[PDB]
């Protein structure tokens, strides 16, 4: 009744690279970087960088 | 009309609905890899110098 | 067409005090066709103006030598 | 409407045509 | 359906300390065939809300007082 799993925004992956990653910059960048959408305007911004 | 800044502040914001950007700042915005890309023809046809 | 809104500045600082020689060369101002609030801000320029000219004075009397050749006898 | 014409206007709205 | 365990909370202070103040608004509750321990709690609860009240008051009547022109003359 609390946390569906499937309808969520951190799903399960996201959750084992936080807890498999080392505490660094890096993994900061990383964790900034995956929460970017799938989305064609993401995909438009992305190929600008 | 006024030697007074701090109205001239407020007098611009003032709940500023539409925040149009110009054309400079959106060239130097964008790298070099996307700025000779047909899709940017309209900032390309006038840079011409 | 307007300025800063006024800060807090709580309190009438001459009336807890009035008898700092400041007060008889601040007594002098009145309201004239003018309502208490402006006249009271007013009166706190005039305070602060007042008190900037005192202590410029108590500046100046104290700056121009700090030590003096007289106090060499004693 | 808004964001499928900015779609299309962001993008490209022989030549040996490859596909993805 | 039910709620966390009561902590310890031991002893019964308005009668270990008779001399404190707020006691006369503390016993104005009806036991309308309450049982022994729930009409304690609820007394608990009562003088935990009036002594927060109580410190509440004294702390913005100490913020209300920052150091005076008034008491600058003593």
């Amino acid at each position: 009744q609390l946390f569906a799993e499937y309808r969520e925004w951190h799903r399960s992956p996201m959750g084992k690279y936080a807890a498999e990653c080392l505490p660094s910059l890096v993994s900061i960048s990383g964790m900034t970087a995956m929460h970017i959408k799938m989305s064609p305007m993401a995909y438009i911004a992305q190929a600008k960088l | 009309n006024h030697m007074n800044v701090l109205v001239i502040v407020d007098e611009f914001y003032d709940n500023k609905y539409a925040a149009p950007v110009t054309d400079i700042a959106l060239k130097c915005g964008l790298p070099t890899e996307d700025f000779l890309h047909p899709s940017n023809y309209d900032l390309l046809r006038l840079e011409l110098h | 067409a307007r300025r800063l809104p006024k800060p807090t500045l709580q309190g009438r600082l001459e009336a807890d005090f009035p008898d700092s020689p400041l007060l008889p060369k601040f007594q002098e101002l009145n309201q004239n066709n003018l309502p208490n609030d402006v006249f009271r801000e007013a009166q706190r320029s005039y305070l602060v103006f007042l008190t900037s000219q005192f202590c410029y004075e108590e500046y100046v009397q104290r700056t121009f030598g700090v030590p003096r050749r007289q106090r060499a006898i004693d | 409407q808004q964001v499928n014409d900015y779609i299309k206007a962001k993008v490209g709205a022989q030549q040996a045509t490859c596909e993805i």
